[PDB]
């Protein structure tokens, strides 16, 4: 939940 | 950063190794929705609600339902002429002996289906399922994925879970092993492939021209990459939408859809  | 086209053509002419850096904006250019950013939902989510662990834990059947509406989608959708101008690049110098090398964080697989060859995907493939039992990764184009997946996934807020059994979502068919497939795409809070990691140092240790193109260099993930170039004296070229040259420390920039800009660029 957004972060890559 | 420089704007002029000839000036960057003159270095183009020479170089023998081109990293090309192939962010969002590449596949934008052909209708592909991200899911991410502005606007962009799947029925009341966005990929940073779907594209995680803990989502595929509590809701596998939502997930795919997401991941099976964007493999159908691919149907309509081609290559643009930024796709074009970089796989007809590597088939022209490849033919003089020089490497062109792709390094994507698409998904989509366009820069496949336009002729390019050597790509490195590095968030992974909507046609390529893992086993989350034994770990084996296949391509799989199949038109619905599973048979309880067909006519699920559409998009249109108000739509409700299909709630497929997790028995009857995607399964692995390695002879023994059964298990429940994901799909071969990196989610949020996960590690990209090492592997993958190390073939991208490798080029861009060996390159001696960069393009980014359809991003920024200094966001995630030109900013992971471009920068070790930099650092060498590697010229780097930007190719994106955005009036701000975001960075200075880069050779060029040029403003424009890539299908404008990089037909010229890379003939
Ligand atoms: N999301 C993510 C996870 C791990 C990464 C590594 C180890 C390097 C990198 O460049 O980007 C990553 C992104
Ligand atoms: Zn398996």
């Amino acid at each position: 939940h957004f972060s890559k | 950063p420089s704007s002029s086209m000839a000036d960057f053509r003159k270095f183009f002419a020479k170089a023998k190794h081109i990293v090309i850096i192939s962010g969002a904006g590449v596949s934008a250019e052909s209708g592909v929705p991200t899911f991410r950013g502005a606007g962009g939902y799947w029925r009341k989510w966005q990929a940073q609600d779907l594209a995680t662990p803990l989502a595929f834990a509590h809701n596998p059947s939502r997930v795919w339902e997401f991941y099976h509406y964007r493999r159908e989608v691919m149907g309509s959708k081609e290559p643009n002429a930024g796709h074009r101008a970089i796989a007809e690049c590597e088939t022209r110098l490849g033919k003089q002996g020089r490497r062109v090398v792709v390094i994507t964080q698409n998904i989509d697989e366009l820069h496949r289906k336009a002729g390019t060859k050597n790509l490195l995907e590095i968030h992974g493939s909507l046609f390529k399922t893992r086993c989350t039992s034994c770990g084996v990764v296949a391509e799989n184009y199949k038109s619905p994925i599973c048979p309880a997946l067909s006519g699920k996934g559409a998009p249109e807020p108000g739509t409700q879970d299909a709630s497929i059994p997790v028995e009857k979502l995607p399964r692995c068919e390695e002879a023994g092993c059964g298990g429940l497939l994901r799909p071969h795409v990196v989610w949020f809070g996960e590690n990209l492939d090492p592997a993958i990691l190390e073939e991208v140092d490798r080029e861009l240790a060996h390159c001696d021209l960069c393009l980014v193109v359809g991003t920024s260099s200094v966001v995630y993930p030109a900013a992971m990459f471009a920068p070790q170039v930099a650092a060498r004296g590697v010229p780097v070229a930007e190719f994106n939408t955005e009036t701000t040259p975001a960075t200075n420390r880069f050779r060029f920039h040029f403003q424009g859809p890539c299908g404008t800009t990089l037909p010229e660029a890379l003939a």
